[PDB]
């Protein structure tokens, strides 16, 4: 059940960056309102994880599923804007975040 | 295909204007209109003032009673589309 | 052009965080207005960043600099598991092969 | 610790303005309450708030003659107790 809250957590991010991209820099009223919500409640749900579960094992699961979940909802919403060398140095940043957290 | 569209005045007064506009729909609506209302002569600068983007009226007071006025509204950016104006003599 | 206020926005995001560290319940006047006031330009520097550079791009290089600015601020004049700067220099070495 | 050092200013049969040491530049807090009433007990008490960098407050629509009890609560009572006070106008 608590690990749930942070799979709310998350999500909720991921929509609300997502939603920034179509908010027009915050020009735009509903996507501007929408990335808000989304953010209220992922800290608010994030507030009852910060009890049972600790710090870097919540947040690294946060930005292994984030990472891996805004990233594939970039080419299903529009595709590409613009590419450089490789994929692999999101891999090893994600390497370099996990042997400081858990390790 | 622009916004925002229809700017007509509403009520009328020797010291105030209420105007209106059908801006659009939802996928459009934006979170604040500016507003500019001045002289139709022009000798003088333009006075403005904003309003939240969820409104579609907005009230102007302090006006002179007989002068002829011109009434703009504007959009956040110019992509939204070109702005009405309108004029209106009080 | 798109790194400089990428990395400017990952610092008022920490020093959002760690603010709201230093005030308690937002009760603390000045420390919660300063809070609130970085991270209002955090969410303003973000989403101006996000139209050139992909979303899971830009996820990846907040997060890894912001937890090694974070480590950094922190054994910097606050406190001091730490295996080495081998995970701080390991964040490093991707976020060079993503840059320029 | 904070609020401290209450007491009323100006004093009219209808009205006690009243002002507090709020604290020292950084440990501002963000609003106080005050508590004025009756200092006997036969109806409620009237409360307002007031900004955490005003350090005076007016209390209007009073009775003449009556001794009224001044309280004024820090937004919690983690750093200090209530501060109350009397006087009759
Ligand atoms: C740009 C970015 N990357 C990773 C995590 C976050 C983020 N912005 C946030 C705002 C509130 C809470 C978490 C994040």
């Amino acid at each position: 059940n608590p690990y749930i809250y942070l799979g709310g957590a998350i999500l909720a991010e991921v929509i609300g960056t997502t939603l920034m991209k179509f908010s027009n820099g915050f020009t735009r009223l509903i996507p501007s309102m929408g990335t808000i919500i989304c953010y209220c409640a992922s800290f608010w749900l994030l507030a009852q994880t910060l009890a049972y579960i600790p710090t870097g094992i919540a947040y690294a699961i946060w930005s292994g599923v984030g990472i891996v979940l805004i990233s594939l909802l970039s080419w299903g919403f529009f595709g590409q804007r613009l590419d450089l060398p490789a994929i692999i140095g999101m891999m090893l940043i994600c390497a370099g975040v996990l042997i400081i957290n858990l390790l | 295909s622009s916004v925002p569209t229809k700017l007509e005045v509403v009520a009328a007064t020797p010291t105030s204007l209420l105007i209106s506009w059908d801006a659009g729909h939802w996928w459009e609506w934006v979170t604040y209109y500016r507003i500019t209302y001045g002289e139709t002569g022009g000798n003088s600068p333009v006075q403005e003032f904003t309003v939240p983007g969820y409104s579609s009226t907005a009230t102007i007071s302090g006006l002179k009673p007989g002068v002829d006025y011109t009434i703009t509204v504007y959009a956040p950016t110019s992509d939204y589309g070109s702005p009405i104006s309108i004029n209106y003599r009080t």
